[PDB]
């Protein structure tokens, strides 16, 4: 659903200041060769060749590590999240956007992303990048840029008397559709989204139900960095498999449970399901080398185990006796 | 005559494209109303236009040479003629005043036309007395001079004695984006190339040079006439007495059918027949038909203070 | 001509900013009505204006030079010309009388215009007979002389013989804060800089010098004309016989459509067509159209005593 | 629309008269193209449970085996009746 909601006059100066702060000290850049882009990490290649270099140079710089979390290993993500929650003393807010790529306006697209790319890249490459942006208007970096712009707008609205550089220095971790911010702008974020024309969903941090971030649940971010898959999103749908019909059910289930072990080995109410899938569909599945040579293969802390159990129960609103009964039923099947 | 073939052979064309990326962002833009409600103010409209041109120039990635590439906003007075701006043969964008009404209220600043000059009197700012240089008339190709140093002037002196001149070409577009301020337009230009032209030879494409408009009607002295085009392919005419506030908009067809009548009584009867009952309309129509001349007085005016 | 470039090279500009903090508290202020009910009194309005300017000058932290920085309230008579106030090149604030009506009741003191002077007669206070110095007309830049000692006068004598003068520039704003007393305004000034000007050369910005207003209409002898702007972007005209009480306010458009008529009967018919039925209005309109001159008599007046 | 026409056409899948094969990513956009040209199109998503229909031939398991049979839907309901002269 395309939208053409231009922002107000005042917000334009805030957006320009945010873009300039994003530029930082990297005035000049050069495009990457086709071979280097191909070995990095059709239609994706032509934009990737420039966008990967732009991200790696500007968005992964010294003065842009405060907010651009997108682009780091999951261990790095967990470390950053724990550091941010320690800094904010467990006072953080979560942002959940609905169809951001389908809702970003033309003015935002042509005044944030296009401006940033043109300022980052060399003048001799202006025509190619502008043509690529025009083709885009009619991937990953766009969401991060939108999140950074919205964070800058919120910070500018919260403290209009501070210098833009100091305001932007407080930008918290942001990664695409998910991000973190101070809880003091919980109500003012909705007005900023309305001014830009975006829809924002915000939820106050609650230790009883855990914290939601990148479909990951932090059981107790104050002390431990233990983290698990989001139970709210996956439990209601994990019993149904959305793989293509051509794949046997056993191979898809095996890949799903292998990923779950790789990410959620010691999570209550999921380990039992994964083990029962491995016990039932496991022997009936095909050879694992066969599925490793098949395209659809990629189409999918012990100390606080008690606390993780209680946090999962709070997340799923299931009584402990009910949880034990469910665990017994799952294991005995 | 053979002069045509002579000139055609005398091409001397040197097209230049200095990576002048087309400003398609400025082109084909939906009109918008700046003010939320009521009506806008000259400052507000100017700020909106500046924002639009600034964001366009930022998106295209190029620079500009702002005058208090080339950009000018409400600088009709500051610029004696557009030829000085065009002689640089660079992209030029203007936010000028090319009204579709002979008089009335422009944005929030009332205006009137005395002689061929516009007695513009901004609500906030100095009153402007400047003409209009025929921007929005039919045609896309314009002829303009080119900047040349006095030394080059001396060099061409023998060459210009015969009647040779260096002429630049440009392409034109405007938008009229504000509905609340239709009298203002957003001119757009694109230079094409340069050639040498003989003074005493015609051109195929009927390229015109910007000229001062002649609003006065020789057939109706003391009156100013003007007509424009409408969204629904309608040709409306705006008329009013020179240096005076009143004006009226009417279809040129009805004005044509009225003009040839003989009796003012017949004129009034025909006006009644079409359902027009407003005296302010029929009386002005009759006044124009009879060509009544009145010596309008010059009286002091008391304006508002600007409310920023 | 080369005189333009000569003058431009002759800049001799010396801008001065003596920590003159902008009086933004005075600027962009919502209009207010001083009187609780009925109507205010000249003393009440003067007290309110004095309070406003005093609290503004206290907030800004600066001082003032009150005359019975620079501040003046209803001192149009006490000051022969505003140039004497402006020559100091210091911030100046005035509470003057720049009416939007030719005549009528000003605040609580009736007033009328004979010749180009205002026959102001305060309810409490001496009757004032002074002109108006064209304060609220279009434009923000003004030219005024500068104080110079007689010794400096002698020094410049050889220099002024050619036609050189020392001229100061200022920026302008007024507010008209009282709705019950619209005829009064709160002028605001800000000096900019000083330069040297040739007498026989023009200026780009059309800077004007304050001049006495010419209310009389040469086309309608014995009558005074005036017109102003309205909140809703309407251009209203106020007219009335000189040295006499009556006045009327009308849109300039209707007056324009009326003025060119030939028969008074047609004028009355058109007035009837617009729904205007008040004889006090139509009769005055007809009187102005026909330019009827009447020798108004001078009779003694009996005013009220001030009720403090 | 942004790719070169030659590269676009190089992806044309098998087509044979009234029957043909195409990528499933344009399942919904094919109807709009047919409407633009003025043709009527019938499209069905591939389902391994019910097999694949092509040239009145049914592929039992095209992922592994190439075994194929006559279309059962078209012929079973009419094989008992003979349409000979």
């Amino acid at each position: 659903v395309a939208n053409d909601k231009k922002p107000s006059d005042r917000i334009a100066k805030i957006a320009e200041t945010f873009v300039k702060l994003m530029n930082g000290p990297f005035k000049d850049l050069d495009p990457l060769s086709i071979e280097e882009t191909i070995e990095r990490l059709l239609f994706i290649l032509k934009v990737s060749r420039y966008t990967l270099a732009y991200s790696d140079i500007v968005l992964h710089a010294e003065h842009n590590e405060h907010w651009y979390y997108p682009g780091r290993n999951p261990t790095e993500i967990a470390d950053g999240v724990c550091e941010f929650v320690s800094d904010c003393d467990a006072e953080v807010i979560e942002t959940d956007f609905s169809n951001l790529d389908g809702r970003v306006s033309s003015w935002m697209q042509r005044n944030i992303a296009q401006k940033a790319m043109v300022q980052a890249f060399r003048p001799e490459y202006r025509d190619e990048i502008i043509s690529f942006m025009d083709t885009i208007i009619n991937t990953t970096p766009h969401n991060t840029q939108y999140n950074g712009c919205v964070e800058f707008t919120a910070l500018t609205f919260e403290h209009p008397d501070a210098e833009p550089e100091d305001l932007f220095r407080l930008i918290g971790p942001k990664c695409g559709d998910d991000g973190l911010s101070r809880a003091i702008i919980q109500k003012s974020i909705n007005r900023a989204a309305k001014c830009f024309g975006l829809e924002l969903k915000v939820e106050r941090y609650n230790p009883e139900i855990g914290l939601c971030f990148l479909s990951r649940v932090f059981v107790d971010p104050l002390a431990t960095t233990t983290t698990i898959q989001d139970p709210l999103r996956t439990l209601r749908k994990l019993h149904l498999t959305t793989r293509d019909p051509t794949i046997p059910l056993a191979d898809a289930a095996c890949d799903r449970v292998e990923g779950y072990l790789c990410t959620d080995a010691l999570t209550p109410l999921i380990s039992d399901y994964c083990k029962m899938v491995l016990r039932l569909y496991g022997p009936t599945a095909s050879t694992e080398q066969v599925r490793n040579q098949r395209r659809s293969r990629n189409k999918e802390h012990p100390q606080d185990a008690h606390l993780m159990k209680q946090v999962l129960i709070k997340r799923t609103a299931i009584d402990e006796d009910q949880v034990d009964a469910l665990i017994g039923r799952f294991a005995a099947m | 005559t053979r002069a045509l073939q002579r000139a055609v052979i005398d091409k001397t064309k040197t097209p230049i494209e200095t990576r002048f990326y087309p400003l398609d962002s400025l082109r084909t833009v939906t009109p918008k109303r700046v003010a939320d409600n009521g009506h806008a103010v000259s400052g507000a409209v100017r700020d909106a236009a500046r924002r639009l041109i600034d964001e366009s120039i930022t998106a295209v990635g190029g620079s500009k040479f702002e005058v208090n590439f080339i950009v000018g906003v409400d600088v009709d007075y500051y610029v004696t003629e557009p030829d000085v701006l065009l002689e640089h043969m660079r992209p030029v964008v203007l936010h000028t005043f090319n009204p579709k009404k002979v008089s009335g209220f422009d944005a929030d600043s009332p205006f009137t036309i005395k002689n061929n000059l516009v007695e513009y009197k901004v609500s906030g700012g100095a009153a402007w007395v400047h003409p209009v240089w025929d921007w929005c008339e039919a045609g896309e190709f314009i002829a303009s001079r080119v900047r040349t140093s006095w030394k080059e002037w001396f060099l061409q002196l023998p060459l210009r004695m015969i009647g040779l001149e260096k002429v630049g070409y440009h392409k034109i577009h405007h938008c009229r984006p504000w509905t609340d301020c239709p009298d203002r337009a957003l001119v757009y230009t694109i230079p094409q190339y340069v050639i040498w032209r003989f003074n005493w030879i015609d051109t195929e494409l009927h390229v015109r040079k910007l000229k001062r408009i002649e609003y006065q009607d020789e057939t109706k002295p003391g009156w100013n006439r003007l007509e424009y085009v409408t969204d629904k392919n309608e040709l409306l005419v705006s008329i009013g007495r020179e240096g005076e506030h009143a004006q009226i908009t009417i279809e040129k067809e009805k004005l044509d059918m009225l003009s040839g009548l003989s009796a003012t009584q017949s004129v009034n009867a025909r006006l009644i027949g079409m359902g027009h009952k407003d005296p302010q309309y029929t009386s002005m129509i009759v006044q124009y038909y009879t060509g009544k001349k009145v010596v309008s007085p010059i009286s002091p005016t008391v304006y508002k203070p600007t409310m920023p």
